[PDB]
């Protein structure tokens, strides 16, 4: 039906906003990247970055006894016997 | 006082939409020709002699 | 092998200057609409 | 026989808790509830007091988001205070509910 | 929409007829409320801080003859068109057009 | 009224467009 | 009428006289070497003999 | 209503779902690959409908056609090679849509949520018939390989994929198949696409917190035309970047060799939207088992909905989930590489372990640990 008179109720609540030619759209952006960017950064780091580390040390590993045991061509069993 | 550049800018070419969408046709054909003008020099100045345009002396008329 | 190989680099070229007059510029549009919703602040006066 | 296990869940109860981020927004456990039939129910019937809390609580806490800012330090929900408000509704309209399958068997 | 559809039109589309008529509503109401006597004196005393000195009430018919459908495109351009509004409500305001909404409506694209 | 001056400067825009962008 | 009518379309698409006229339609002898071993494309997939 | 242009006409009412819609506040940059998705829908199809304007579709020729669509036709190599790499962005695109559904529980949504995957499933089988187009070493092969294991089916099966191919190779009958439904998919996909967006447009857009924002909603014109369209930007730019700086770089295959049917790259696989369901595969000693398992990789999405177990549908809130659906996604790209190494030890131990973690993390881990969280809430 109608979208936008029929959303919910929603009473005492004020809000204030100002007209885009008044204000800037770049509010020290810089300023509140480093420190939002650091802040928010610092708290995903700890839930996102682990499993990629995982799978990274798992990547090298992983690659290197490829190598190895193809490349060691004499890895299984040696030469002199 | 004077307007500022933008202020000048404004009062003439944008509050008619009408002039607006003149100018950026306009500017669209002038910036097309300086972008290439300056952006092909520039392509070639990173690859001097190494293009046909720098190489067709060698064969031509004689 | 790759015959448009010196045309292409010329496009990127173009591309990458262009891209970097058209991104920076429609992300100040994007700011300069949101902005009333960023700058909002709010007010909660129950009769309470 | 709970009384060195069950007096340290509160632990990492507390822990979790300020873990989830929500902590941070303004927001208390009631309000992140999803928004199911039951829950809904129990929100209607909500007094004009709390419920129009929780349409603040979630306006302050969406604008939050927006932003990506988090609120000061000194304005956030503490575990300690642990409005379970919309639990006892909630659990009526449940109650409710349940006992309607219920007497629907046969 | 179809408030701020006018004011547009307005500055844009104003005929001489329309402009003519609201003219002469303007003297009417000009004229009907100094009808008794409180009335006189307030324009009077309010006029001086006001105004100044002067009490212009002969001249407004010349100033509100002076009125051309071009002079009240132009004067309502200045002050409406490409201008930033400034818009209270006291809802049900769920509906109210978001102020870019509003904003945008001071310019004629379409709509 | 107004959309002769418009109507004006909305035929060149056409114009100018087709000219170049052709 | 519907079964006559899909199975027609279905069969538009199971194998073409064209391709089936070649399948399990093979033969060759003597003319390679006492030695070696020839891979004919039989049925898209290699034939060796 | 008098001269309300939308309303006015019946049919611009209908475009009002772009103007005048009810848009939440608060959204991640995530929610621009539905829009994304479009754009790639709509580029591909311009992009394709210009190639299959100087493209052959028989054994002798298609090399040679796609071959001189880039060489001799003007600007058919960056038509060409725009196409390619798009269908990349496509994808890269889709598997940034699935995740946040998978994150935030917009999969809540189920009838919205199984159009999805519907559409998945589509564009799936487009790229792969598009990419055998060519007819090159690559494509000839992955084409027998992957239809042949059709052949798993017991009873069917292998009649079956011989119905499908036209016969009992790949020659011009399956070449000449790919290329219509190639051409006849992507527009059936765009009318599901609009069949989704109606579903979707019935109960809006979920967002980082989980909780409604009826409370809070927005103008989608204002605000998130902008955001779209530089969302675009974003994405063009990525699209032009691969396609005129590294054309061939994302892909992988190298085989512009013209197929030879006794020839064979030992190397065989997939391009890198498929890797996951490959190597899953090749972790099954048995075919057949390989072949459930393959379709259960993917079909197995329309299972989260009934697996969901915790009371917020925002994953946001919920540490333990955050973290093993990051894991999962780091079991999928260990998976993807998986995909183009040789199968042999090194890799079969590894690709093993990673498909049954991929199916814990969905299957158990995952529900385990809503539950969990739910009980620290004290919920
Ligand atoms: C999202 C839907 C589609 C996707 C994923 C897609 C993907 C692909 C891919 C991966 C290729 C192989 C190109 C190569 O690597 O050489 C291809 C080729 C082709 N596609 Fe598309 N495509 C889609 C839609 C279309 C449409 C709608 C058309 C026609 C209107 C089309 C026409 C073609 C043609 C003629 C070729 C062959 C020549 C070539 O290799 O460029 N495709 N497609
Ligand atoms: C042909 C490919 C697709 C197209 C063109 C498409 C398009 C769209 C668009 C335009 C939106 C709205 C904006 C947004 O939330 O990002 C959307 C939302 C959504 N799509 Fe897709 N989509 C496609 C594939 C999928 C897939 C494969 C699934 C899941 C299996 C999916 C599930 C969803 C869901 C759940 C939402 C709603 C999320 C929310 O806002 O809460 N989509 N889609």
């Amino acid at each position: 039906g109608r979208q936008f008179g029929h959303l919910t109720r929603v009473r005492h609540v004020i809000t204030y906003s100002l007209s885009p030619f008044e204000q800037r759209a770049f509010p020290h952006y810089f300023s509140k990247g480093i420190p939002n960017v650091l802040r928010r950064t610092r708290a995903c780091i700890l839930r996102v970055a682990p499993p990629f580390v995982a799978f990274y040390l798992v990547y090298t590993w992983g690659t290197q006894e490829f190598e190895k045991s193809k490349r060691k061509n004499p890895a299984a069993y040696e030469n002199d016997r | 006082v004077a307007p500022t550049l933008t202020a000048r800018l404004y009062s003439l070419l944008f509050r008619r939409t009408s002039t607006f969408a003149l100018t950026i046709v306009v500017g669209a054909l002038f910036f097309e020709r300086a972008f290439d003008q300056g952006a092909d020099a520039i392509y070639e100045h990173i690859n001097e002699g190494k293009l046909w345009k720098h190489i067709k002396h060698k064969y031509e008329n004689k | 092998a790759e015959p448009e190989h010196d045309h292409r680099k010329r496009m990127g070229l173009k591309m990458l200057l262009m891209m970097g007059l058209l991104l920076p510029l429609v992300y100040a549009m994007k700011r300069h609409k949101w902005s009333v919703l960023k700058s909002r602040k709010l007010a909660y006066r129950p009769p309470k | 026989a709970v009384s060195a296990s069950s007096r340290w869940l509160e632990g990492i109860r507390k822990w979790y808790y300020n873990a989830a981020g929500f902590n941070k927004l303004g927001l208390m456990r009631d309000d992140t509830i999803h928004e199911n039939d039951d829950v809904k129910e129990a929100i209607r019937r909500l007094p004009e007091n709390l419920y129009d809390d929780r349409v603040f609580r979630i306006k302050r806490a969406l604008d939050l988001s927006m932003r990506q800012q988090i609120l000061p330090k000194e304005q956030w929900t503490k575990y300690e205070e642990d409005k379970s408000y919309l639990e006892p509704y909630l659990k009526e309209v449940i109650r409710e509910r349940k006992e309607r399958e219920e007497w629907a068997k046969k | 929409f179809v408030l701020q559809g006018q004011w547009m039109r307005l500055c844009t589309s104003a005929t001489e007829s329309e402009v003519l008529r609201g003219k002469n509503l303007l003297r009417n109401a000009l004229v009907s409320h100094l009808d008794g006597t409180t009335p006189v004196c307030e324009d009077i005393g309010r006029s001086l801080l006001t105004y100044g000195r002067r009490i212009p009430l002969a001249e407004w018919e010349s100033r509100i003859a002076e009125v051309d459908a071009r002079v009240v495109r132009e004067v309502c351009s200045k002050y409406f068109y490409d201008q930033c509004p400034a818009v209270a409500g006291f809802g049900p305001i769920e509906q109210l057009p978001d102020y870019n909404r509003i904003r945008s409506g001071m310019f004629w694209l379409r709509f | 009224r107004n959309w002769v001056p418009t109507a004006q400067l909305w035929g060149a825009v056409g114009a100018v467009g087709l000219v170049s962008a052709t | 009428a519907a079964k006559n009518v899909v199975s027609q379309f279905v069969s538009s698409m199971s194998a073409s006289a064209d391709v089936l006229a070649m399948s399990k339609i093979e033969i060759k002898l003597s003319d390679i070497p006492e030695g070696k071993n020839m891979a004919f494309k039989w049925r898209g997939k290699p034939l060796f003999v | 209503m008098t001269n309300i242009r939308k309303s006015h006409p019946l049919m611009k009412i209908v475009n009002n779902a772009f103007i005048d819609l009810p848009a939440p506040s608060n959204i991640s940059s995530w929610w621009n690959f539905g829009s994304l998705l479009g754009i790639c829908l709509i580029l591909q199809i311009l992009t394709g409908l210009f190639l299959a304007m100087h493209y052959t579709s028989d054994t002798t020729t298609a090399f040679s056609s796609v071959t001189h669509i880039c060489r001799d036709v003007n600007y058919g190599w960056i038509i060409r090679y725009m196409h390619a790499n798009g269908a990349s962005m496509f994808f890269i695109c889709l598997y940034m849509h699935v995740g946040r559904g998978l994150y935030y529980g917009s999969y809540t949504f189920l009838e919205t949520w199984n159009i999805g995957v519907i559409l998945l499933l589509t564009v799936m089988a487009t790229a792969f018939m598009g990419y055998v187009l060519p007819w090159g070493q690559m494509s000839f092969w992955g084409a027998t390989v992957i239809t042949n294991l059709l052949s798993a089916i017991p009873y069917i099966g292998t009649n079956l994929v011989e119905w499908i191919w036209g016969g009992f190779s790949v020659d011009k009958a399956t070449l000449t198949r790919f290329f219509a439904f190639h051409f006849i998919l992507p527009f059936i996909i765009m009318a599901i696409a609009m069949v989704h967006l109606l579903f979707l447009h019935e109960t809006g857009s979920n967002n980082p917190t989980g909780i409604s924002s009826d409370v809070d909603k927005i103008p989608f014109h204002p605000y998130y035309t902008i955001k779209d369209i530089l969302g675009a930007l974003l994405l063009i730019l990525a699209l032009m970047l691969l396609v005129l700086f590294a054309p061939d770089l994302l892909g992988d295959p190298d085989n512009y060799t013209p197929a030879n049917p006794l020839n064979t790259p030992p190397h065989i696989k997939p391009e890198w939207y498929f890797l996951f369901a490959y190597a899953i595969l090749r972790s099954i000693p048995n075919k057949l088992g390989g072949v459930l398992a393959l379709a259960f990789s993917i079909l197995i999405l329309a299972l989260i909905p009934l697996l969901h177990t915790s009371k917020q549908r925002s994953m946001m809130f919920r540490p333990l989930s955050q973290c093993l659906f990051w894991a999962l996604v780091a079991d999928l790209l260990t998976l993807t590489w998986i995909g183009g190494q040789p199968v042999e030890h090194p890799y079969i131990t590894i690709g093993q372990l990673a498909s049954v973690l991929y199916f814990l993390l969905i299957l158990v881990l995952m529900p385990t640990a809503g539950t969990i969280e739910n009980k620290l809430l004290k919920w």
